């Protein structure tokens, strides 16, 4: 195990969740309807 | 004045990657890349207090990998608008950073798990099996097929998995002027024209 | 005004794979590619809220292969349209993503078993045979067999099939003006008469 | 086994289903009818 | 005179890492980079008792690593501001201090652990089991896997982890003119003009 | 161990927190009014 | 046997039925009368 | 251990006191003013 830490302290990833694009696309736009509200 | 606002350095806005892509991280990731598109969300936060909206604007990207932090460092390639009955349609450099880091988040996968299985039973019977001659004493099909399984398995390259639906920030790494397309086009005739 | 508005750089249109291809999955997949052809379904989304309607248009694709992330990577080779008494044929650059990801996701098959079975068999024998030797103690055959196999088992390469029904959405990478074949032949005309 | 996660977390793939090519265009024409709709 | 009064070298100003970046810390950092960006955050303290407010510019940076020191050694590409109706883009060059040290204080992370594990154990295997031979007195498999994993094993390279929320100085290490975009501008015209 | 005295004494580092770029943003806007002051 | 699965899903292939060249005009033509029609 | 002999006599060295490079300057200000008095 090479000395140094071998560790990332933000533990938070992306997490494919197999969207269609497309799908995708709606899922941006209603967004930007109500988080800009 | 013209109708966009001078878009400065440094400024950033909120996005939502529509386009997930594989990028490709071994020692050749920036030359052989692949392409990825990132939708706008929100509204770009300029430097001083400052909001212009841009929303439902697509912006298109082009990715690569690196190993050593596991994320997947991306260029912004073009940016493309429709707002009212003006189309955008501009070069732009930039950068999208996930969870304050630039680049986004990203696991390594490798698919060798077969392959270099094979590859070490082959031998290990190979090795073994130099033993059993010293206890006989009173392995070339196992050194060919590990090398060429070797020969094999070396083709395969880290990849990173980034897919859609995940939240990121894309950031104008260098300034630049948001200009029309009918604009630019009458600016070029008027280059073109020479006046002199 | 023209009758096509200007399609931006980014947007995208579902689609049905209408022919399915093998795609070359070695070191030199991006040089000896497989054609594969694609049919829109749907309307093209546009980048801000806009639709336009491109239905039944036929898109030729070419592909290649990619084995670290078991997909085929496909470009764009021109977009056939036949619309009203008005026909397209351009040549425009884009991409395919299949479930939110660029590229379409395939399996990696091997014809080798029977070859590859072979080589080991012969030599098994080899070796084992050179441990009989060393009981009796008080090949050539198998190492000919074994170097002839190889060479033969060598020469197959990985392919990813990629089939007919399946679902895909087709990218413009880069954006174009969508114009008809007379209007372009007229084009081709005025700039050659060379109107001075 | 190579030590890096070695699964996709996706699972969906293309399915063969060996359709004539002809047949995938009634079925591509019949599908933008009804979905677009 | 004009508005900004001039900046001298030396100056400083307190800053939040708004962008967090992923340092390249090999023998190769200072050519292949990360982006990274921070906000000011308080008023120039100029060297003799002069304090100018610039709050809420925008800085754009560029870093690489050092594995010596531990600590990301920054490099300032640009500022940008935009104060009333003048927009500022300008060139500066200038390091980042954190805790009264050049750079940024950050750990070394190797992501090695289990590629350099299964090497070692490979011929953990090979050695004893060649003293297993010895007993056995009256291998190939371990080596091979053991020089392709070393070959995966080198392409790693240590990375300094900066994120976001810390808190920094800003250096300009020469001293610069602030200046506007629309005055830089009509300078640029009037030295264009060849008012001989 | 090399011989050299081998620790800093300096103890702070940073802290990554896994803040999102944009709330960093804010973080910095509020500090500066309250602590310009 | 490579690790990859070693199988295509399609199974359907071509079937060499030693027919003369000729014949196999005729074959394509009164299929094209029929199925056609 | 080499011959020559291996000690400063100065024993006087830096310390690391881990201030921000802004208190410095403050700490610089009126050591100025009251130093020099």
């Amino acid at each position: 195990c090479a000395g140094v830490k071998s560790s990332f302290d933000c533990d938070a990833t992306t997490s494919d969740t197999c969207m269609t694009m497309t799908k995708a696309n709606q899922l941006a736009r209603d967004k930007a309807a109500k988080q800009a509200g | 004045k013209p109708r966009f606002p001078w878009i400065s350095s440094g400024s950033f806005v909120e996005a939502i990657v529509v386009e997930g892509a594989d990028a490709n991280a071994s020692v050749t990731g920036d030359k052989n890349t692949a392409p990825m598109q990132l939708r706008l969300t929100g509204k770009v936060q300029m430097p001083n207090d400052e909001e212009f909206d841009l929303t439902g604007c697509f912006v298109t990207l082009e990715a690569w990998g690196d190993v050593s932090s596991e994320r997947a460092i991306v260029r912004s390639r073009s940016i493309s608008c429709k707002l009212g009955d003006d189309d955008i349609d501009q070069k732009i450099a930039g950068h999208v950073s996930f969870m304050g880091k630039n680049g986004i988040k990203g696991e390594v996968v490798m698919r060798n798990g077969q392959i270099l299985l094979y590859a070490g039973g082959a031998g290990f019977l190979d090795g073994i099996g130099k033993g059993i001659e010293k206890a006989s004493s009173t392995s070339s099909a196992a050194k060919t097929l590990s090398d060429y399984y070797i020969k094999r398995a070396e083709q395969y390259h880290p990849v990173i998995p980034i897919g859609a639906g995940n939240e990121v920030t894309l950031v104008f790494q260098d300034g630049f002027q948001l200009e029309t397309l009918e604009e630019a086009r009458a600016k070029a005739a008027a280059r073109k024209k020479q006046n002199q």
